[PDB]
């Protein structure tokens, strides 16, 4: 459930 | 290469140190590129927001110029205003408009928006995107966390750290950039892509507003990407609850083939957006009023 970018 | 990169940023930022005019820094949130604080302007008592990004801690250091490109050239009224940038030690600081109502994220995870509200958010986002896309700017990070509110329910687009430009000379981009659950399938497939990726990501944000979370959110990001890449477009969990007009709108966003997906300009004429309420209609959703 990660909201962080790539 | 880090000392090299600081020196370059130095040529593009405003001189000085905003600690000389700001007090009471308080961290209010974060992203992958760094943190966001509120600060008080000492001489006036006005609140501003300050984004701090450590140069050493970036996936792609060169994206940090995006903040300066957008601030210099691509300002609008559904877009958060960027005021000044500084190099403070190893951090890039950007001083910007404070959106005191916070992020759409806090809303979609704690209450249910109705369709008047959803349509008002989509209208505001689409107005911003039609203008951005007309000037060759792809945001590449559309999601609820990038949409900010004022205390009176006005909707602005934020966090341009991942954006890119296209042009006659460079018509498509190729980089793998965005947040896994919101990425367009063509972008996950590494097909050259354009502004259309923002329209897909907007559709995923509509699913956030209806369902509380994007599809496949219960999966590891890598696995979710495969599913987005390979499967039919994702469905709303709460499909039964939405109007035929919302569903018709959503079907124009979540189209796998980017040439068949609607543009921001086209979408601004969709009937679904006739339901959009004014900013006042958003106000009750905020934490401070719920």
């Amino acid at each position: 459930r990660a909201r962080y970018e790539m | 290469s880090h000392e090299q990169f600081r020196a370059a940023l130095q040529l593009v930022v405003d001189p000085g140190d905003p600690r000389s005019y700001l007090d009471n820094f308080i961290k209010i949130g974060e992203g992958s590129t760094g943190i966001v604080c509120i600060a008080t302007v000492r001489s006036s008592g006005k609140l501003v927001a300050v984004k701090k990004m450590d140069l050493r801690k970036q996936q792609r250091r060169e994206l940090l110029f995006n903040e300066v490109v957008i601030m210099r050239d691509y300002q609008h009224e559904n877009v958060v205003e960027m005021y000044n940038s500084y190099l403070v030690g190893d951090e890039l600081w950007v001083v910007m408009e404070f959106l005191e109502g916070g992020a759409l994220t806090d809303i979609v995870t704690h209450t249910r928006m109705n369709e008047e509200q959803i349509a008002a958010v989509c209208l505001a986002v689409l107005q911003a995107l039609s203008v951005l896309h007309a000037q060759g700017v792809i945001h590449r990070n559309i999601k609820s966390d990038s949409i900010l509110l004022t205390h009176d329910g006005r909707v602005k687009l934020s966090d341009f750290g991942f954006c890119a430009q296209v042009s006659k000379e460079v018509p498509r981009r190729k980089e793998l950039v965005g947040t896994p659950y919101w990425m367009a399938p063509e972008l996950i497939s590494r097909l050259p892509y354009g502004p259309e990726v923002d329209i897909w990501s907007l559709g995923i944000m509509v699913i956030e507003m209806v369902d509380g979370e994007p599809p496949y959110f219960n999966e590891p990001p890598l696995k979710a990407m495969k599913m987005i890449r390979d499967n039919l477009p994702p469905r709303l969990k709460n499909l039964h609850k939405v109007s035929p007009s919302l569903k018709g709108f959503l079907d124009r966003l979540l189209v796998r083939d980017p040439a068949q997906r609607a543009t921001a300009a086209e979408l601004l004429k969709h009937p679904f957006l006739a339901k959009a309420g004014p900013p006042a209609s958003i106000v009750p959703l905020m934490r401070q009023n719920r």
